C-alpha cells in the first residue's frame, strides 16, 4: 500500500499546540480594583478541559501519557491617547496542584526557591517549557469514573492526579501610569503520547469543564434526540446529482 | 496500415505526444482496488467524426477528448456506464486536395485546453466547452482562445498538414492527467485543435475541401460500472 | 564565535513543529509505564472498528429510532427501503461514526469502506435484500433495475443476519476533498441503496416491522491526511466553571 | 560546452519567492465598520492566480508538483499625530479548502486544535512555513479543462484539488486606541518543482484570476489582432544600423 | 552554550535563497509520483522546440496573417522579400516565440539559433530563395549582392518545403545583453534577410500568393542566465475576482 498512514498516528494526531488558556487581564494601579479582578497576576489550574478542540481530541481516549509542552504567548494592548507598547517581563511560575499560589504581584512566593519559574518578555519569542509526565498513575485518567476523596462530598470525574498543576503568571514590572490589557495565551502541545482505550467522539456540545454534562443543540444537527441533521425520509437522498 | 480493431487506415509519419506511447495503467500506479475492464477491440478503434469544410474564411476547429467521443459506439457505451476512464488516443486528421491547392494545417493536440471568452470576465459555461461530437470553431485562433499564442503552440504535441508536402496528420496521445483515471463526462484531458495558419488558396475550380478527423481511443480502461447517465 | 544569521521564520511559533524544549522539572523521574489494555498507536485502529450508521436520520425518529431502519412487509414488488449518502466528510448518516468523526479531523481520505447490515427480526423472519453501491455521476437509483448494474450483494435472512458490503475504493484521484461541495468530482463517493430482493415475510406471531442496524467500518487500505479542526464541535463562549480554573 | 545550463532549470526557474497576496487591512475598533471591511483578520484562498509574474511562470506548464514555502511579510503603518509602530503578534492559521474559516478576530476557531497556526510578530523576521504537496492528484492541474462538480453549474477551469487551502491571518493583539493599517504581504516560493507538459507563454494580459479570459491591449504590442508591435513592412528593419 | 554572533544579512528575506523551513503539516504523506508525460527538467527543452515567427508584423495584417509571409511572382530580378531583426530579448518577430518569451525571463544569452522556413504553396509551385544571415556592424543588406557575402543558404522548392537556417553564434563576448539598446555591440545579433534567388513560378491554376511560415528554435549550445522579470506581461491594478479570493 503506497498510501502513508503516518498522519493518523496519535503522536501526530494529538501533538498540536492547541490553546488551553487565555486571560486578558489589566495592568495598572490595582489600588481600587476588586478582589475578583486580576491584580497583575493570574493563577491557572492547568487543564485541557477549557477549549473544546483539544478537549474532544483528548476525550477520544480514556488514558493518556503525554509530556506537556507549555508555550506561553503573551500579547499586549493599551486601554484616549496611545503610546508605545512596553517590553514587559513576565514570570510564569509553575505551582503544583494544591500548593501555595501567590496572593499579590510582589509577594514573596514569586522568589521561586524551588518552583520552576520561566522569565520571558513580550518582545521575545514565546516561552516554551516541557512539563513532563506528572501523574502518580501510569497515565492521565481523562475520564475518571469515580471520586477523589474517601468521603461522599468529592467531585465526580475530577481526579486531582489528572491535574498537571498551576501556571501562575505575573508581570515582573511594576505598575505604570497608564493601563495595559495584557492577554496571556497558553498553548499546550502534548508530546510522546501513549494513548489507551479509545472512546466515542463527543457529539453534543460541552456545558462545563468539570464534567461530561450535555444539553445539545435545540435542533438537529448535534441535538439530544437527533445528532445527525434530519432529511425527508430514509429513501430521500440529500445531495442528489439531478441533471 | 493503422489497423486498430476492425477499423483500419491505409497510409503512405506520426507524432508520439511527449515521446509516450499510450499503454494501460500499471498496477503500481493503480488507485482503484477492482480490476479496470479493458475493451481491447470494441473501443480501441478509429471513430470518425463529422467532416468540417476547410474554407477560405475558416478560423479553426477544436474537439475536446473524450467529449467528442462520449456518445459514439461502444466507447460511448463504456463511458456512460463506467464512472472512471483512462485512455490514450490516436488522432488521424486527414485532409487532401489537389496538387494545385495550397494551405497549412496546424493539427495540434492541446493538453488541458482551459479556454477563455473574449471581452468578458465571465468563465465559459458548460455549453461553450462541452460541444460534443460537433466540436467548436475558434473565435480567436491566433491566441488559441485562451490568451496564449498560436505562434508558440508547437510546444504542444502536433505536426502539420502542408498540402505541398502531406495530406494527413497522425498524433498519438498518451493518458495526460494528474490522476490515473478520471470522470470523462466533466473533464477533457486533450483537445485536438486544427488551425488554418495558411488558408486554402487555389485558382482552379473550387471543390469542397473537408477535413475528416478519425480518433482511435487507445488502451481504454474503465472502472465504476453502474447504470448509464447519457 | 560561530558566525550565524537568522533565517526568515525565526522566533515564529508554529503550532505543528517538532522541536525539543527546556524541561521545567529537571531530573524528574516519571511514573513507570504500566501495561494498560488497548493502546492506540494509530487512529486508523479507531476507524477500522465498525460503528452504527444513522440511516433513519429523519424527523419523527426521536433518539434511538435513528440507528435502526424499520423494514416491513411490502405488497408491491421491488420497493426501495433506504439509501445512504456516502460522504464521510460531510453531514449525513456517516457523520456520527468512527469512520466519520475521525475523518472530519482530516480533509483528504482514501481507501475502501465496509458496511455491515445487522438484521434484527425474529428467527422465523425470512427474506432477501440487495445492497447496491452505485458509483457517482448519476442520480440516486430509485428502481432496483437501475441499481443492480452497480456493485451489489444479495443477502438472505437465513442464518445470515449480517453482511460485509465492501464499498470499493473507486476514484480517479488518490484521495478525496471536503471543499464544502458534496457534488464535486473530487469529493462525492456514490450512493448505497437497498431494495427488497424478494420481501420481508413473517408469520402471524413474528412482528412485521423488523429492523436493520447498519454499521460502517474502514478496510486496511483506508487512509487520512491533511489534518484540520473538527466541524462537529464548536464553542461560542467559555464553558461553565472555566473561570473557576483561574480562581 | 563550457556554458552552464543550470539557471534554466525549472527548480531554479520557478523557485522564486514571488508575491501571491497583499492586503492592507485596518486595525482599530471594528464596532462601526461594515461587513466588507476586514475586522482585524482576513481569509485568503491560497492561489498563484492573483499576481501575473508568478502566474505566467506557472502557466507555462500544465501540471506542477511543488512544495509551497509561504513567507508572510507583515508590515505596519499609522492612519494627524504619529506614535511608535507597535510590535503586533500575528496568527496565520492554515485552514484547508472549504473548511471553517473564522468569523471574528477573537472567535474560538483561532484556538487551532488541529489547524497549523504560525505565531509571529512584525518586529521578528518574516514567518516562513513549508506547505507540502497537498493535491489529491499527483500534480497541480494549472489548467483544468473541465468542471468541478457532477452537475452543470460547476466553475470551468477551477479544480478545487488545485487549491492549496486558506491562509487565515489575524492580529493576536486586541484593538488599540489608534488605528493602524497593517499590510500583510505573502510570498510563496514553490520548491521541489516537477513540471510537466509545457505550454505557450501567455501574451495577452489577464482579465480575471478564475479563468483564462483575454481582451488584449487596444493597440500592438500584446493586442488581440497583433501580439507583436507593428513595423512598416516586412522588408523594413526597425533597429537598423544607419551610419 | 554555543557563542554566536549575527552576521549582516540576519533576518533578511532574500527571495532567491535555498534554505529549508519548518513544515506546517508534519508527517504529511504526499500523493505518490505518477508518471505524467513530458516532464521539463530544464527550460531549454521548451526553448529548443521550434515556434512560429511573426515576420509579417505589419499593419493591415490582422490576426493570423502575421505568422505567414505572402511571397508572390515578381517581374523584377532579385527583390527583397523580408528581413528579420534578430533580438530575441527585444520586441520584434522573435518576441512571441518559445526562444523569445523564455529568453525575456533572462538577460544574458548564448548559443546558436535555428530558423526553419516552411513553404506553403502548391505542389506545382517551384522556385528558389536565399536566406542570408548577416552579422551586425553594418546596415540591413537591401540588395542580394550585399547579403550573399554573409552566411546564407540557397533553398529550392523541390521536395524541400522546409530548411534549417543555422544562425551561428558569432559574438565577441560569451553572452549578450538586453540594456534597452538594440544597437549595442553587446546586444545586437545581426539580420536575416530573404531574397528571390530566382522567382516564385506557379502555373495558371496554382495560387500565386504563396506563403512562408517561419519558425525559430535554439540549438544544443543555447544558454540563458541572469534571470529577470518578463516585460511581456504587466499588471496595473488587481485582476478581476482577486478580491473574491479573500471573501
Amino acid at each position: 500500500n503506497q498510501h502513508g498512514v503516518s498522519e493518523t498516528l496519535v503522536e501526530n494526531f494529538l501533538s498540536r499546540a492547541a490553546l488551553v488558556s487565555k486571560r486578558s487581564f489589566e495592568y495598572k494601579d490595582h489600588t481600587s480594583s476588586t478582589a475578583r479582578a486580576d491584580k497583575n497576576f493570574f493563577k491557572w489550574t492547568i487543564n485541557t478541559r477549557s477549549f473544546v478542540q483539544l478537549r474532544r481530541k483528548l476525550e477520544l481516549f480514556t488514558y493518556l501519557r503525554f509530556d506537556a509542552e507549555i508555550t506561553i504567548l503573551t500579547t499586549v494592548a493599551v486601554n484616549n491617547t496611545y503610546v508605545g507598547l512596553p517590553d514587559l517581563t513576565l514570570q510564569a511560575m509553575f505551582v503544583p496542584t494544591g500548593a501555595l499560589t501567590p496572593e499579590k504581584q510582589d509577594s514573596f512566593h514569586w522568589q521561586s526557591g524551588s518552583n520552576a519559574s520561566v522569565f520571558f518578555k513580550i518582545s521575545d519569542p514565546p516561552a516554551r517549557i516541557t512539563i513532563p509526565f506528572m501523574c502518580i498513575n501510569s497515565a492521565y485518567s481523562v475520564f475518571y469514573d469515580g471520586f477523589a476523596g474517601f468521603e461522599k462530598n468529592g467531585l465526580y470525574g475530577i481526579n486531582p492526579a489528572d491535574t498537571i498543576g498551576n501556571l501562575c503568571v505575573r508581570i515582573v514590572n511594576e505598575h505604570q501610569p497608564v493601563g495595559f490589557t495584557v492577554t496571556v495565551r497558553v498553548y499546550m502541545k502534548p508530546k510522546h503520547i501513549k494513548a489507551w482505550a479509545p472512546r466515542p467522539p463527543r457529539t453534543l456540545p460541552y456545558m462545563s469543564i468539570a464534567n461530561a454534562n450535555y444539553k445539545g443543540k435545540e435542533r438537529a444537527p448535534n441535538a439530544l434526540s437527533a445528532i445527525i441533521g434530519n432529511r425527508d425520509s430514509v429513501k430521500t437522498m440529500p445531495h442528489n446529482i439531478v441533471n | 496500415q493503422l489497423k486498430l480493431g476492425n477499423s483500419a487506415i491505409v497510409t503512405q509519419n506520426y507524432c508520439c505526444a511527449y515521446g509516450e506511447w499510450p499503454n494501460y495503467l500499471p498496477d503500481h500506479e493503480a488507485v482503484a482496488i477492482d480490476k479496470p475492464t479493458q475493451p481491447e477491440t470494441a473501443t480501441d478503434r478509429f471513430y470518425t467524426l463529422k467532416s468540417v469544410k476547410w474554407e477560405t474564411g475558416s478560423t479553426g476547429w477544436w474537439w475536446k477528448l473524450p467529449d467528442a467521443l462520449n456518445n459514439i459506439g461502444m466507447f460511448g457505451q463504456n463511458v456512460q456506464h463506467h464512472y472512471l476512464y483512462r485512455s490514450g488516443f490516436l488522432i488521424h486528421v486527414q485532409c487532401n486536395a489537389t496538387k494545385f491547392h495550397q494551405g497549412a494545417l496546424l493539427v495540434v493536440a492541446i493538453p488541458e485546453h482551459q479556454r477563455g471568452a473574449h471581452n468578458t470576465n465571465t468563465s465559459p459555461g458548460f455549453d461553450d466547452i462541452m460541444k460534443g461530437e460537433e466540436g467548436g470553431t475558434f473565435n480567436h485562433p491566433y491566441v488559441l482562445d485562451d490568451g496564449t499564442s498560436l505562434a508558440c503552440a508547437t510546444i504542444f504535441p502536433h505536426q502539420w498538414i502542408n498540402l505541398r508536402t502531406n495530406n494527413s496528420a497522425t498524433i498519438v496521445l498518451p493518458w495526460m492527467n494528474a490522476a490515473p483515471m478520471d470522470f470523462p463526462l466533466r473533464h477533457n484531458q486533450w483537445t485536438l485543435a486544427i488551425i488554418p495558419v495558411v488558408p486554402l488558396g487555389t485558382r482552379t475550380t473550387s471543390s469542397m475541401v473537408p477535413i475528416t478527423v478519425s480518433i482511435a481511443p487507445m488502451c481504454c480502461e474503465f472502472n465504476g460500472l453502474r447504470h448509464a447517465i447519457t | 564565535g560561530v558566525p550565524t544569521y537568522l533565517l526568515p521564520g525565526s522566533g515564529q511559533f508554529l503550532t505543528t513543529d517538532d522541536h525539543s524544549s527546556a524541561p521545567a522539572l529537571p531530573c524528574f523521574n516519571p511514573t513507570p509505564e504500566m501495561h494498560i489494555p488497548g493502546q492506540v498507536r494509530n487512529m486508523l485502529e479507531v476507524v477500522q472498528v465498525e460503528s452504527m450508521m444513522e440511516i433513519n436520520n429523519t424527523e419523527s425518529a426521536v433518539g434511538m429510532e435513528r440507528l435502526k431502519v424499520d423494514i416491513s412487509a411490502l405488497t408491491d414488488v421491488d420497493q426501495l427501503l433506504f439509501n445512504i449518502p456516502l460522504d464521510i466528510q460531510l453531514d449525513g448518516p456517516l457523520r456520527n461514526t468512527l469512520v466519520g468523526n475521525i475523518s472530519r479531523y482530516y480533509t483528504h481520505w482514501s481507501g475502501s469502506l465496509e458496511m455491515t447490515f445487522m438484521f434484527c427480526g425474529s428467527f422465523m423472519a425470512a427474506g432477501k435484500l440487495i445492497l447496491c453501491y452505485t458509483p457517482p455521476g448519476g442520480s440516486c437509483p430509485t428502481t432496483r433495475e437501475t441499481a443492480m448494474l452497480g456493485t451489489h450483494i444479495v443477502w438472505d435472512f437465513g442464518l445470515q443476519s449480517s453482511v460485509t458490503l465492501i464499498i470499493p475504493w473507486i476514484s480517479g484521484s488518490h484521495y478525496r476533498m471536503f471543499n464544502n461541495d458534496a457534488k464535486s468530482t473530487n469529493a462525492n463517493v456514490g450512493y448505497v441503496t437497498c431494495f427488497m430482493q424478494t420481501n420481508l415475510i413473517v408469520p402471524s406471531e413474528s412482528s412485521d416491522t423488523c429492523s436493520l442496524i447498519g454499521f460502517i467500518a474502514a478496510k486496511d487500505d483506508f487512509s487520512l491526511r491533511l489534518m484540520r479542526d473538527s466541524p462537529d464541535i464548536g464553542q461560542l463562549d467559555h464553558l461553565h466553571a472555566a473561570e473557576a480554573a483561574y480562581q
